[PDB]
């Protein structure tokens, strides 16, 4: 009856593919809106129009485990991979899984401490979806199916 | 015998005066319950029976020939206990209490953010103990973790001598609190600093985090009020409060219970005579604030104060809201003269500016409409944002920069310049912390979309005067002259990078050029291929002879140099050259999709584009018939270029915010698609609580 | 600056008129829905209309005193009086003084024996202010102006 | 080897049997935090120095040849562990229990509405000291304080003579939670009690109010636990949350912590994975509730528990109605879509009518809509229900009758008939229940018109077989003999009375006499005014003779009666007569109001009056040209006979709510309301969110 999509996200470096941490996702926003100029202060022309529209994507983990060789031999770019698997109202228990993943995410944290007091473990590494002057957004859907 | 009331009442209090503050609602507990303490200093006759000592005291206080007639230290004891009383805010009997008022009186250097004092101050000598808890709360908030930790345990090692058991309690506390709070940041450098910030932070060497670690295992922070002497148990049963490893706990409970009431009276819009809930609320948030800062209890800047005060000013922010339009019913103003609405004054900004968290910032905006209430004290947030700007000018500038104290300040900061769009500054004032924001702001903590979406914000209640779009064209300048390596990107978090600086200065100075961009642009070598890309963007902002120059050095036969040729009005339509090249884009993309039909659906990278296309095909901007072959994915693709043919099951509510006024008046004028459309958001708003929703059926009453 | 509503209630039997106990007003709900049949199942015709809204004015007060003698003697209808001094936005000082009354009412108080564990006094008592079908709702108002 | 691992946790897990459930968050403190239960039975490890401390046990429990190789004893020791976690509902692993099924636990019968087998246990002898605790919370539950605090008395002594420390501490806890409600029963008794009724209760003799405050003073239940064997401080750790005033001290703040939680996710719009927030509140809600429960701890019928137990399923239900309303992106269906509804069972049904107050259903209703959220376990709430109005009736038909447990249990039973509106219900229960709450129900607690419109929302789902209008007309048989002492009003708490429910009789019904009404209506005379009334107002109940007796017997004289022959269909259109009483009256207002001007105005009750006649002017009903002769002296009457020169600063949010549908018509059909109106309209909506403002703004005036 629980939701079973448990989905374990995989963080691993962009430059060459070095996995960084493993962990189960917790939250996730998709932030849809504009503030391009003003409410309406959009540049353009009767016969022009440009959706400059902005997207911001967070993400943020539960569980997060480290890799021994990622501290021990402690511009870049990360890229976060989502495993979850499919179940179509149609039909459940799809064998096929559903794979996510953003190639660009930027691990700044809205959090920076989270200073608590009691004894409570949850460590949520709050991401951020990047953008470039190639490619407006980074992120990817697939199927098995 | 008022001699009696006054040794007794002197006996309950004066232990009280080393207290910086004490809180209202506490003193219930000093005299074991003989009495109820409202908030407001109004003070309600208790289940007792006995010589009713307070409404003596009171008759006394109105009266001069009454209190004249006192003894020499019976009258001192009175005027220490008037002054205490006036310092706190008890003013008087309930019953002859008939109109009073409150007051902001926050007195804390260390809430003010005045860093560059506080800074002063731990540089200066020390004469009392209490000067030096004072700069050890001052150090801890300046991030100095280790000099604080350093300067409490000083501290606790000369209270044990001292015999003063309020400053020993409270250092215990607050070295308790320091090295939770170092403990945890630093276990957050350790696993995420080396991502986050890309480098192994250690402000605090092992040896030393050991030592903290090792000094004091095993200290349960629940048994320190028991551990303390009778005297102190005794007459300070207000202290318990603190002592608990879950400081806030009975208030945090108090407060869910005032929220439920408040929630009550606004779902039943009932009216509250005498103090309302929001007002006791309010009360005991400030008497928590002004406890907390005036006594140097460096537990507000953990997460459990945090979220107490973000709770507070909330509640009290949706309640104000409530209140702005609440129901009239022709009984309530007559009641009152006028309203007692809420303004949002310096000392508030502060709570909200420190207290938050961006993201709690965000829901506030979401939630109620801070634009529309009034803001006072211009003067003093004016002098808190200046403060804040040249604080992180004057230590990002510099190579040295205290680590932690970036981590707690950060926060602050943020918030404090996304909270002042509401604010009007001086040209002075605004100048600096635009110069601030645009230069100084970190590259971690504030990415160029941030940096653009923040200062368009911070120019809301000020228009742009001359000194901003210089200091935007000097910063635009620095971007320019550091993109010139070939591994250096620009990376948009929010998703705006400098063409909108460039478009914000054009849309503000629309008869504006920069030399330097011009002289820059005139040196300039097909080598350097990608700062020719970047500057493309920046072509009203060069001058003729450079934008002739850029023109020929090079075209615009690309998807990426025809976006930005039509978004800053080069071309006024798309060529044949302009349509083949995206129908060719389209037509990798579709045989990219068509190879991954078997490994899985991929769409949500060019869906941007796709948009735009099927918009301009919409817009009658695009004139070619081959655009229909390319129906079939559902990505805003077939809303647009066959309304019809689109399944509207699929269509996604978030779709109307990102659209501008233009095309939402074109879209709401077709008559293939404006049932689906206004019915989902009729739907939408009858079952959600966003403002957006309205806006746009107000533009879609039709 | 305060909500200058401080007040004062007295609490009467309605056959006589002797006090029965005295109180400071602490809040006054005044709704108004349908709620006769379902939400759409009033009786009416093409010519006919009565309005079938009923008002209910739950009240509520707080630090109740009762009356030695009424504590000493011991279809009982009882009333309500409320005074306060009264305020105009333009002049807050104000001489007259608002009368509220409540001839008829309930003393069906909400706290049905509550049982806060806390040794914190609260004598709160709530009204409900009870009608007839000669009369809508008891209550009056007027000032002393 | 298992050997030790089965040793161990028997060992740690020995004493816990002895409650009959324990919650699954309490276990941690059992393992010295050594793993991290959570909620959902899932072991997360975190703190472990050795081996095999539960991912041995959860071994032993998948591989069956590994318990073979048990011995005998630890056989059964692992059988009993086996039991005893399958029990708790907690599983032996995290790291392999992945998805799980989530099902409402179990519990005892007292949380049931079995009150006939509660007696029936009470009478039979008891067996042991369990037993006679289950019979102690059984009579405390049944409002029999004397003999509950007597019997836990007596059990108390048993556990001291025996050494059993479970029932002791549990019997001590309840004993001192009966004696405080037996002193606050008291304490509202002698205050209100005499003041609601008209007599004074004593179920409680002096004397043995003297005795329970002499046998047991200055006991404070915190130094309880402390005060006991060190043997059960070790073992039964989980009991030490229990020994405090300040009870729900922590599952109050993280209800609150979880809620702000909950309304992040919900501002924010974010998706969660995993298990929510509101599902590890729904969790610790039940385990907290059937820790109370089957333990049958006294506590449970307190202010505390109740606003626990509220503001978690009010959560809880605000979560499920986002849930519902929650807008879905193709990114978040790909991820997730299609999410099942929130469950609303039988033991949720029981929360709720036991823990809420009326008001604070009013307020859920208000809040979330908890009509769309479907109903299971309609048996068991059928059975439940019914044996609440069996166990009123009962109580209220002997003249023997507990006054105690009529004032703590007529909250649960008017709650339980309040919100039995979504629920289907038998007709054999329908027919108990309602003869429950017409013939069997109080004056002191549910007032006439409470009680007629919580008839109605029990009519509003499950309709009424002829049973049903058999007992409502048995009751307005009942009403009418009442009314013959000319000494008791008629009052409603909610303006409905006696008419309201011959109303709901005729509108259900289409055609329906009452034989009683026509039978009593022959032999009443002229000197029975009142009975005339009351039969006036109940007139569409009765045979044709009856009713032209009535008719024969009186007529119209005043408003009052003229408006209650509009209201009962006696009047069809205003005859000139009616029109000229009508201006009477309005002369009569007009000389009170030039009197009474020197005082203030008054319209409550002829603000209804005042206000209807304006209704009626505007829709033409009345043709008088003097109507026009008394403006400016009612808000609604000036805004409706002359809106033109009514300014539109003194409009009401309550008429903009409380309209009709023809009334809004003819509002939106005159242009010189409409633009006013419409403004008010739109400003409040964008203002602030109301259902019902957005359903007239989107219905009527577009």
């Amino acid at each position: 009856t629980v939701i079973q999509d448990t989905a374990d996200v995989y963080f691993k470096r962009k430059s060459d593919g070095k996995l960084v941490f493993t962990a189960e996702a917790q939250t996730a926003s998709f932030s849809q809106a504009i503030s391009e100029e003003k409410l309406r202060g959009g540049i353009g022309n009767k016969p022009l129009y440009i959706l400059k529209s902005e997207k911001e994507i967070n993400l943020t983990v539960k569980n997060a485990f480290f890799d021994l060789e990622w501290l021990a031999m402690t511009s870049e770019r990360y890229e976060v991979e989502y495993r979850t698997i499919a179940y179509n109202p149609d039909t459940e228990e799809v064998y096929s899984d559903i794979y996510i993943q953003f190639p660009n995410v930027s691990p700044s944290g809205e959090f920076e401490m989270s200073l608590e007091n009691g004894n409570a473990l949850a460590p949520e590494i709050k991401f951020e979806a990047l953008a470039d002057t190639d490619t407006d957004e980074m992120a990817v859907v697939i199927e098995a199916s | 015998k008022d001699d009696e009331v006054i040794d007794y009442i002197y006996g309950k209090i004066s232990p009280l005066f080393a207290l910086q503050y004490i809180r209202k609602i506490d003193l219930k507990h000093v005299f074991e319950y003989d009495y109820h303490f409202e908030v407001n200093g109004t003070v309600v006759r208790h289940k007792n029976k006995g010589f009713g000592y307070m409404e003596r005291f009171f008759e006394l206080k109105e009266s001069c020939d009454e209190r004249s007639k006192l003894s020499k230290k019976q009258y001192e004891r009175f005027n220490a206990l008037f002054n205490f009383f006036e310092k706190n805010g008890v003013i008087c009997m309930a019953k002859d209490a008939g109109t009073l008022n409150t007051s902001i009186e926050i007195n804390s250097l260390a809430y003010h953010g005045k860093y560059d004092v506080m800074k002063k101050f731990i540089e200066e000598q020390s004469v009392s103990i209490e000067d030096d808890y004072k700069k050890a709360f001052f150090l801890a908030c300046l991030g100095r973790w280790e000099e604080s930790y350093d300067l409490y345990s000083n501290i606790i090692l000369n209270s044990i001598d001292e015999s003063n058991g309020c400053v020993y309690y409270l250092s215990q506390i607050n070295r308790y609190r320091i090295y939770q709070s170092i403990t945890q940041a630093v276990t957050q450098f350790n696993g995420l600093g080396l991502l986050t910030f890309g480098r192994h932070y250690k402000p605090f060497t092992d040896e030393f985090l050991a030592r903290i670690e090792r000094e004091m295992t095993n200290f349960n922070i629940d048994d320190l009020f028991n551990g303390m002497p009778f005297e102190f148990q005794k007459k300070y049963k207000i202290l318990e409060f603190l002592s608990d490893n879950q400081f806030l706990y009975d208030d945090t409970v108090k407060l869910f219970e005032l929220t439920n009431k408040v929630r009550s009276e606004m779902s039943e819009g009932s009216y509250s005579f005498g103090m309302s809930s929001d007002i006791v609320v309010l009360l005991r948030l400030y008497d928590n604030l002004r406890f907390l800062y005036e006594n140097c209890l460096w537990s507000v800047s953990f997460h459990e104060f945090h979220q107490y005060i973000r709770n507070s000013m909330s509640l009290l922010i949706e309640k104000a809201e409530y209140e702005r339009t609440r129901d009239i019913d022709e009984l309530g103003f007559s009641f009152f003269g006028k309203k007692s609405g809420f303004f949002m004054e310096y000392y508030d900004f502060v709570n909200i500016s420190r207290h938050f968290k961006i993201d709690d910032i965000k829901n506030l905006e979401r939630s109620c409409s801070i634009d529309k209430i009034r803001f006072g004290e211009q003067e003093k947030i004016e002098e808190y944002l200046v403060g804040i700007a040249e604080e992180i000018t004057k230590q990002f500038s510099a190579n040295g920069m205290n680590v932690v104290f970036y981590t707690q300040f950060i926060s602050e900061a943020k918030a404090a310049l996304y909270f002042a769009k509401y604010v009007k500054l001086s040209e002075e004032g605004l100048g600096k912390i635009v110069k601030a924001l645009l230069f100084y702001f970190p590259e971690r903590d504030l990415d160029i979309g941030k940096r653009y979406v923040w200062l368009e914000r911070l120019t809301k209640c000020n228009e742009l005067p001359k000194s901003i779009i210089s200091i935007i064209d000097d910063f635009l300048v620095l971007q320019a002259e550091k993109h010139i390596d070939q591994n250096y990107s620009e990376v948009s978090s929010n998703g705006l990078y400098s063409r909108d600086y460039g478009a914000l200065i054009k849309h503000f100075e629309k008869n504006f050029i920069s030399k330097r961009l011009s002289e820059i642009t005139l040196c300039l070598t097909q080598d350097k291929q990608k700062q020719i890309d970047f500057l493309f963007k920046l072509l009203p902002l060069l001058s003729t002879n450079a934008k002739s120059h850029l023109l020929s050095f090079k075209s615009v036969e690309n998807i990426n140099d025809l976006m930005n040729g039509i978004r800053i009005g080069l071309i006024d339509e798309f060529t044949p050259e302009h349509e083949e090249l995206i129908i060719e884009y389209l037509e990798t993309r579709k045989v990219n999709y068509i190879v991954e039909k078997e490994k899985g659906i991929q769409t949500f990278s060019s869906n941007d584009y796709m948009s735009t296309f099927g918009i301009w095909y919409f817009l009658e901007e695009i004139n070619n018939s081959k655009m229909e072959e390319f129906i079939g994915m559902d990505d805003q693709y077939d809303f647009f270029v066959d309304p019809e043919n689109f399944d509207y099951k699929k269509f996604i509510p978030s779709w109307l915010k990102n659209y501008n006024d233009k095309l939402l008046g074109k879209i709401a004028g077709n008559k293939h698609m404006k049932h689906h459309v206004i019915e989902v958001l009729k739907e939408r708003v009858k079952n959600s609580n966003d403002k957006r929703y309205l806006e746009i059926l107000m533009n879609y009453f039709i």
